[PDB]
C-alpha cells in the first residue's frame, strides 16, 4: 500500500507486434565506415546504398521491431535481421526515390536501385 | 544590477529552497516541489562555487534521502536540471534519480 | 516478437486492461479499448515512425485527410469512455479519434487521420488527456483568476461581473447592456473561452431581456438583487423565449417564500440551480431539495468539496466576516447556523457519488476557488471510494464508473447545462480542440500543457534561457496561444443567438470565434451525463438531516485529502 | 586649444587610434576613422550643442533633412568598419552615417542628418553600437524567450514552432498552412522580428509549396521527420522556384545515406547547414566537412561555442536525457559516442577563427541558448585569440580584424543566408534601424538599449518609481515600442514573395511592417562576409580528426571564460 | 516544481515576513506591511505544519504585540486572511484583530 | 499589505542582497551583481532604520572592500543608487565610487 503517485498497474500478457504478417530473416553488412543506423518505418530497400543484403528481399518490407525503435549496424558490421511486411495500401513514396508506387513493382524497384548503386542488387 | 529575465526567474529557485530548508529544519518530511527546490539551488549555488557539471551530477544524488521527503516522492522525482554559470559559462546539470 | 505489458506501457503509454493510479488517489482507471495496429504505434522523434514515406504521409495536401495537429498515444478519460487513441485536431477541432499516421504503409490508419506535410505533433504517450474543464460559476473579480483557472485544466468560464465591484464580488452578474458590452470587449484580452451572464432581476421584460439582445449567454437569479417569484418568473420567461440557462441563488432568508414557493415560480421550467447544498447561498436549510427535481440541473461550487475536518469552522469565519456579522449578535449567530451545516455537507459527498448533484463550478473570488473545481472533483470521488466501497457498477476492480461519473461533472454537464456542449466538454469529432493533458503523478493538481483551439494556451515548462525547456524553474506560463492575434482564434466567446443575428460582434468589434448559446430549454436532469438521478430528498428542518429512499445520508468528515500537501509549496 | 586624448574619450567616447575592450576579454578594439569635425561634436543636455539656433537647426521642417532620430558619437562595430560616427534615423531606418548637427554653423554636417524640431537624442558617446542580432535557428517553443534574446542584443527571430509541442520542441518547423497562418497571428504580439520556417518534408511538390504560399519565410529539413534523400530533393526545388532558403539538419543516422548521398541530393543548390558541428545533429561523425563546400552557408549552434572543460560532459549527459537513452544500452552509448566528439567540437573553434564557419545562432530551447548567441561568439573570439594568438591579418596591436570576422556571424551573415539582408543585419544607410548601445563593460553580455525601428523596445533600466531611471534595481523591461499598436510599426514579419503577392497579410490581419525574403538562391560561401573560405575538410571515420590542408584542427578546451561569473547572477 | 499562480506570489509574503523578522530583530517597531505579513506567513507555515483552522485563528492573536509595531497599527489591522494548503486542502484562516 | 509595484521589486534586491551575503559567508570573492545587490540592500535598510541621507553616503563606501570582489567590479561601479522611504519620505541614495 505504499502509494506512487500516477503509478501504472499492468495487466498480465505480451503484445505481439506486427501479428498475422510475413516475417523474414535476412543477412545485412554494413561495408561503409561510418555507422548506420534504421528505423523500425523505412522501406527496408531503400536504406543506405553501403548496406549489402538482398535487395529484392527489403521490397515491401520494414523491420519487425518495436515502432519507434531502430537497428544499429557499427562500420563493416554484419548481422541478421528479422523484417516483416508493409501494410496498408503497400506503396511506398519519396524516401530513396526508389518506388513511388506500389510495393508489387519489383523489377523497377531493383533496375532504379541497381543503376544508383544500392549495393546488394543480383 | 542589470538583471536579465533568468536571473530575476532563479532568484524564486533559491528563496523556495530556502523556505523549504527551514520547514526541514523544523522536523517536517518535505513534498515534491520542497524537495526539487532544495537540489536546483544546491546545483545553482555548486556551480557558482566552481565545481564541476560531474562533481554536481554525483553531489546532487546525496542532498536529500528517503527519510528527508514524503511517500512517493522519490519516485515523483525522475531528474532535477538547472543551468547555472559555471567559470566556463552556462552549462546544464542534470541529477537523475536524486532520491533512492 | 513480443513485448512484455511493463515495457509497451512505458515506450507507448498503457493499452487495454492496464490500470493508472490518478495522482496520489486510490481511484484506479483502466484502458477500456485501444484504437492502435501494435507494431504501427505513432512516435515522433529521431529514427521514430513519424517521418516522411514512413509514418509521415509525403503526398497529400493539407485539405486531403492530413491533419494539423496528431496527440499520439492519448489515454482519453471522458463522459463517453476510458480508452487509448490517437487525437486528430484540424482548423481548430477534433476531426478524428482513432489511429493516425500514413495509409501507405501501416494498418488501420483512420483516414481522415493523415499525418502530413502540415500536421504537428504532440506526444501524449503516458499522459491522460481530458476535456477543458467549463466552470459555470466564475465571478470576474481580478483578471489573474485566469491563469489560476488553466493551471488546473479549466478552458471555459461561464459567469459574470466587471472586476471588484461589490456587484460583481457577491454575484455572476455583468448588468445591462453597457457593461455587458464593456466586458465583452474585455474578453477580447482574455486567454480562456468565456460566456457572460446579465442580471435575471426585473419584474418588466424589456429591462431583462435587452441584456440578452446585448450580447449576454445567460442569466443569473441573486438573492442579493432579490430573488423574488417575480424576478424568477420574468428571467424564466426571457430565457425560455431566448435560449439561454438562468442560474439561481434562491432566498436564504426565506424573506418572500420557502423553497416550494421558489419551485412554484419556476413552474417547470428549465433552471441551474448553483451550489446546491446551500453553504454558497439559498432557502435555508433545504434548498439542496432542488437536486431531486427533473427540471432542475443541480451544480456544487467547491468550498464544501469534500467534507473535512477544517471545513465547517473555515466556512462558519467566512460567511461571519464576508457578512460583517457580530459574534455577540444572536439574529447574526442564527443566521449562520441556518446557512452552514454539517448534515448537508456530509450528504453533498454521497449525492455527488449517487449521481445526485450532476455538477461542480468554483464561485470563484465570492465563496470558491479559481483553480480548485478539477481537484476537489477527483478528492471527492477518492473521499467517497475510502468510505462507501467500490461503487457496485464497477468491475475489474477499476473505478471507471466512478471516473465517468465524476469527470462529467465538470465537462459535459456544465456544457450541456449552458448550451454550449456543441461545441465544447468533452473529447468527441466535431468539437472544439480544447484539451488537458495531465502527468498522472499530477493528474487533476497541475495541467501539463493546455491545448486552446488546437494551440497550446498554457503549459507546466521551464527555464526560458536554457539549452532545453525542463530545465527549473518549471511553472505555469502562457504559451503562443494567448499572444498578439492567436488569442482570437484560439478562444471563444459563447453569446446569445439574439445579440448574434443583432450583428453585436461586429458592432463592438469582436475578434474572438462566436459560439452560440442553444437547446438549453429542452433539456433537464436525465440530459445530465452519468448524473440523472431524481428522486425525494427530505431535509429535516429541526436536524438538518438529509434523506433519500428513507435512509439518513451521513459521512465522516476526513483529516487529510490526497492531492494536497504532496504537490503545493503553500 | 587642445584636449589630452584621456579627456577626448572620456567627453564624447574615443577617436582615430584609441583602443577599447570588450567586456572582460583580452579583445581590443581600435577606433578606424571619425566622421567628426572636432570642437563641432554633438551632445545633449544643459547648455550643451543641440539647442535651437546652435547645433539643432530652428528653421526646417521634418521632410527637408531633418532626422526623427540622431545617435550622437556612436563607436561603430560591424562588418563594414569599425568607426566612430552619428548615426541618423528617419522613418524607422538608418538614413545617415556621418556627422549630425546644424549646417547654419557647424563644419562636415551629413547633408540630411540636420536636428530639427523634429529630432530626438540618443547619446551613444561611450558606447559601443552594432546592429540586431540574427539568430537563424529559433525553436518557438516559450514566449518568455524573447525578452531573454533581446537581454543579449538579438533582434530577428527566424526559426519556426507551435509552443511547446515535441515537433516544435525538436524542430524549427511550423507545419502547413493553418499552424503557419496561426503563428503569423502570434507574431503580431512578439515584439521582435521573425520569420517562419515550414516542414522541408514530402515527396510532391504540392504538399511543401502551399506553406510557402500560406506565409513561411523558408524551409527546415529535419531528421526527426525524415532527411530523405527526396525531402531533400523537393524542399530545394521549392526553394529555387520560391526564392527563400531551406535550413537542414541531417540524417545522423546515416539511414538512407552518409554525407555524400545528402550532397548528391542537394546537387549543387544553395543550402543553410544548421549546427554544422554536429553535435546539434547531422551525419555522424563527419556532418562538419558541409562546411567545406560553396554551395552551403554553414552556421554553428550556441552550446558547443566555445569548446570548454565542461562541454563533453554536458552534451554527453543531455544527449542521453533527450533522446531516453539507456546507459546500460551498448547501441545508445555508441549512438552518443558517435554524435558528441571533442574532435570536432574543437576543430569548431578553429574553424570560426579561419572564416569556414560563417554563422552563429541559438538552437533556442531545442538545444541552444536563446540569450547567448552574441555572448558565445565573443568567448569563442578571445579563446582563439589566447590559443592561436592576434591572427596575421592583424595591424596595431588591435584586435579589429578578428572583430569584423566574428560580428559577421550574428549580423550580415545569417541575414544574408536568409534573403533579408536588404532589411536588417548591419549599420548601413537604408536598412532598418534595430541598433543595439552596449556599454563596453558589458559588450556581448548585456544589452544597455535595443532599438527596433527606431524605438528603444528594451532597456537595462531602474526603480520605475525613482526621481531618475537609474536607482536599483537594474533590469531588463520593454520600453514603448513594444506597448500598444507601437509594436506593429517597430517589427517586420518576413515572409515568401508568394504569400505576399497573394494578399497573405491581408487576409490574416496583419498589422506589422512585412518583409519580402529575397535573393536566397543566387549566393555562395563567396557572400558570407569575412567567412568566405572554401576549402577540402577531412573528418576520419576511425579517429574523428578533422584536416584542413593536410594539418590537423586541434586545440584545448578551457577552464573559465570571460563574459561569465564576473556578470551573471546565477 | 511546477509552480502555479498562487504558489509563486505566496513566496513574496515569505520573503517579506523574514524581511519584517530582520528588522524586528534589530530592535525596530514595525510598520503595518511588516506586521502584515508576518503573520501571514505565520498563518501559511502553521498550514504547512499541520495545525488545524482553529488552532491558526487563536495563535494568530499572539506573534506580534502592541509593543512589537508603530503606533496606529494595531488599530490599522482589523483582519488578516491567508489560504494555504491544510493536510485536508486548502482553507481560509482569518485572524481578527491580530494585535490588541 | 497593501504592496505597489516599487515595493513588489524592491523585495528583490533584498533577496539578491540575502544570496550574495552567503556566497560572501562561504568564502567567495563576490561579482558585479552580487556587491551590488549588498550595497543596495543596505542603502534601503539603513533609511529603515533611520539614518540620514548623509550617513548612508559615507557607510556606502565601506560595505565592501577590493577584497570582497573579484578583479575588475571595483572599476565596474561608478555608482550605486537607491530610493528608500526615510522617516521625512523618500529620498534617493547614490553611493559613489562604493568599493575603492
Ligand atoms: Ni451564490
Ligand atoms: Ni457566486
Ligand atoms: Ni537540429
Ligand atoms: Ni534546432
Ligand atoms: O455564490
Ligand atoms: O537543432
Amino acid at each position: 500500500n505504499y502509494i506512487v503517485p500516477g503509478e501504472y498497474r499492468v495487466a498480465e500478457g505480451e503484445i505481439e507486434i506486427n501479428a498475422g504478417r510475413e516475417k523474414t530473416t535476412i543477412r545485412v553488412s554494413n561495408t561503409g565506415d561510418r555507422p548506420i543506423q534504421v528505423g523500425s518505418h523505412i522501406h527496408f530497400v531503400e536504406v543506405n546504398k553501403e548496406l549489402l543484403f538482398d535487395r529484392a528481399e527489403g521490397i515491401g518490407r520494414r523491420l519487425n521491431i518495436p515502432s519507434g525503435t531502430a537497428a544499429r549496424f557499427e562500420p563493416g558490421e554484419e548481422m541478421e535481421v528479422e523484417l516483416t511486411e508493409l501494410g496498408g495500401n503497400r506503396e511506398v513514396f519519396g524516401i530513396s526515390d526508389l518506388t513511388n508506387g506500389s510495393v508489387d513493382n519489383k523489377e523497377l524497384i531493383l533496375q532504379r536501385a541497381k543503376e544508383l548503386g544500392y549495393k546488394g542488387v543480383e | 544590477m542589470h538583471l536579465n529575465p533568468a536571473e530575476k526567474e532563479k532568484l524564486q529557485i533559491f528563496l523556495a529552497s530556502e523556505l523549504a530548508l527551514k520547514r526541514k529544519a523544523r522536523g517536517l518530511k518535505l513534498n515534491y516541489p520542497e524537495a526539487v527546490a532544495i537540489i536546483t539551488s544546491f546545483i545553482m549555488e555548486g556551480a557558482r562555487d566552481g565545481k564541476t557539471v560531474a562533481m554536481l551530477m554525483e553531489e546532487g544524488k546525496h542532498v536529500l534521502t528517503r527519510d528527508d521527503v514524503m511517500e512517493g516522492v522519490p519516485e515523483m522525482i525522475d531528474d532535477i536540471q538547472a543551468e547555472a554559470t559555471f567559470p566556463d559559462g552556462t552549462k546544464l546539470v542534470t541529477v537523475h534519480n536524486p532520491i533512492s | 516478437m513480443k513485448i512484455n505489458r511493463q515495457q509497451y506501457a512505458e515506450s507507448y503509454g498503457p493499452t487495454v486492461g492496464d490500470q493508472v493510479r490518478l495522482a496520489d488517489t486510490d481511484l484506479w482507471i483502466e484502458v477500456e479499448k485501444d484504437y492502435t495496429t501494435y507494431g504501427d504505434e505513432a512516435n515522433f522523434g529521431g529514427g521514430k515512425v513519424l517521418r516522411e514515406g514512413m509514418g509521415e504521409n509525403g503526398t497529400y495536401t493539407r485539405t486531403e485527410n492530413v491533419l494539423d495537429l496528431l496527440l499520439t498515444n492519448a489515454l482519453i478519460l471522458d463522459y463517453t469512455g476510458i480508452y487509448k487513441a490517437d487525437i486528430g485536431v484540424k482548423d481548430g477541432y477534433i476531426v478524428g479519434i482513432g489511429k493516425g499516421g500514413n495509409p501507405d504503409i501501416m494498418d488501420g490508419v483512420t483516414p481522415n487521420m493523415i499525418v502530413g506535410t502540415a500536421t504537428e505533433v504532440i506526444a501524449a504517450e503516458g499522459k491522460i488527456v481530458t476535456a477543458g474543464g467549463i466552470d459555470t460559476h466564475v465571478h470576474f473579480i481580478n483578471p489573474d483568476q485566469v491563469d489560476v483557472a488553466l493551471a488546473n485544466g479549466i478552458t471555459t468560464l461561464f459567469g459574470g461581473g466587471t472586476g471588484p465591484a461589490e456587484g460583481s464580488k457577491a454575484t455572476t452578474v455583468t448588468p445591462g447592456p453597457w457593461n455587458i458590452e464593456k466586458m465583452l470587449k474585455s474578453t477580447e484580452g482574455l486567454p480562456i473561452n468565456v460566456g457572460i451572464l446579465g442580471k435575471g432581476h426585473g419584474s418588466s421584460i424589456a429591462p431583462i431581456m435587452e441584456q440578452i439582445d446585448a450580447g449576454a449567454a445567460g442569466l443569473k437569479i441573486h438573492e442579493d438583487w432579490g430573488a423574488t417569484p417575480a424576478s424568477i418568473d420574468r428571467s424564466l420567461t426571457v430565457a425560455d423565449e431566448a435560449d439561454v440557462q438562468v442560474a439561481i441563488h434562491s432566498d436564504t432568508l426565506n424573506e418572500a417564500g420557502f423553497l416550494e414557493d421558489t419551485l412554484r415560480a419556476i413552474n417547470g421550467r428549465v433552471i441551474h440551480s448553483f451550489h446546491v447544498e446551500g453553504a454558497g447561498g439559498g432557502h435555508a436549510p433545504d434548498i439542496m431539495a432542488m437536486a431531486g427535481h427533473p427540471n432542475v440541473l443541480p451544480s456544487s461550487t467547491n468550498p464544501t468539496r469534500p467534507f473535512t475536518v477544517n471545513t465547517i469552522d473555515e466556512h462558519l469565519d467566512m460567511l461571519m466576516v464576508c457578512h460583517h456579522l457580530k459574534q455577540n449578535i444572536p439574529e447574526d449567530v442564527a443566521f449562520a447556523d441556518s446557512r452552514i451545516r454539517p448534515e448537508t455537507i456530509a450528504a453533498e459527498d454521497i449525492l455527488h457519488d449517487l449521481g445526485i448533484i450532476s455538477m461542480m463550478s468554483t464561485d470563484a473570488l465570492a465563496m470558491g476557488r479559481a483553480g480548485e473545481m478539477v481537484l476537489r472533483t477527483w478528492q471527492t470521488a477518492d473521499k467517497m471510494k475510502k468510505q462507501r466501497g467500490p461503487l457496485a457498477e464497477e468491475k475489474n476492480g477499476s473505478d471507471n464508473f466512478r471516473a465517468k461519473r465524476y469527470v462529467s461533472k465538470y465537462t459535459i454537464n456544465p456544457a450541456i447545462a449552458q448550451g454550449i456542449a456543441h461545441e465544447v466538454g468533452s473529447i468527441e469529432e466535431g468539437k472544439f480542440a480544447d484539451l488537458v493533458l495531465w502527468e498522472p503523478k499530477f493528474f487533476g493538481v497541475k495541467a501539463d500543457r493546455v491545448i486552446k483551439g488546437g494551440i497550446i494556451a498554457y503549459a507546466q515548462i521551464g527555464d526560458p534561457s536554457a539549452s532545453i525547456p525542463t530545465p527549473q524553474p518549471v511553472m505555469g506560463r502562457r504559451m503562443y496561444g494567448t499572444v498578439g492575434d492567436l488569442i482570437h482564434d484560439t478562444n471563444i466567446t459563447f453569446m446569445s443567438k439574439s445579440s448574434i443575428q443583432q450583428g453585436v460582434p461586429a458592432k463592438l468589434g469582436l475578434k474572438r470565434r462566436i459560439g452560440t448559446v442553444k437547446n438549453c430549454r429542452n433539456i433537464g436532469k436525465k440530459d445530465m451525463k452519468w448524473n440523472d438521478v431524481t428522486t425525494d430528498i427530505d431535509i429535516n428542518p429541526e436536524t438538518y438531516e438529509v434523506k433519500v429512499d428513507g435512509e439518513v445520508l451521513t459521512c465522516e468528515p476526513v483529516k487529510e485529502l490526497p492531492m494536497a500537501q504532496r504537490y503545493f509549496l503553500f
